[PDB]
């Protein structure tokens, strides 16, 4: 069964909302492993109080970096790893994929898209997509900037497993 | 351009 994922989202510590998410276990299980235990935080480390460093209004949310907080740093709960195929597409608003350095070099740092994005595609591995709270992902797109700079700092005050 | 990277942000 495929696992959902909630975040719930802060702006300048002020709750927002919840997004959750479905992984697509059954098509790049390591992947959605990677992010499904970082969301809990079960083995020690995770997203819990990370941010949304990088925000691009019409194009996606990045975050992930919980080691240097800024888009330089991450790692998963394997200690990097390889791009587990490209079975799937940036085809919308709501695709969740993982952000690289180049080939096999999958870490923690993820984004949201905002709108589709096929530019990236058979670069970045698709392991997901917004189940509920697109709403709340638009509201903190909001905050983006071209640069990805945001207004105000943008968490994941919280984030875990609902199924 | 649009690019989601992790290290060197480019355009
Ligand atoms: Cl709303
Ligand atoms: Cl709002």
């Amino acid at each position: 069964v495929n696992p959902t994922v909630f975040f719930d989202i802060a702006v300048d510590g002020e709750p927002l909302g919840r997004v959750s998410f479905e992984l697509f276990a059954d098509k790049v299980p390591k992947t959605a492993e990677n992010f499904r235990a970082l969301s809990t935080g079960e083995k020690g480390f995770g997203y819990k109080g990370s941010c949304f460093h990088r925000i691009i209004p019409g194009f996606m949310c990045q975050g992930g970096d919980f080691t240097r907080h800024n888009g330089t740093g991450g790692k998963s709960i394997y200690g990097k790893f390889e791009d587990e195929n490209f079975i799937l597409k940036h085809t919308g608003p709501g695709i969740l994929s993982m952000a690289n350095a180049g080939p096999n070099t999958n870490g923690s740092q993820f984004f949201i898209c905002t709108a589709k994005t096929e530019w990236l595609d058979g670069k970045h591995v698709v392991f997901g997509k917004v189940k509920e709270g697109m709403n709340i992902v638009e509201a903190m797109e909001r905050f983006g900037s071209r640069n990805g700079k945001t207004s105000k700092k943008i968490t994941i005050a919280d984030c875990g497993q609902l199924e | 351009x649009l690019l989601v990277t992790a290290x060197l942000v480019l355009a």
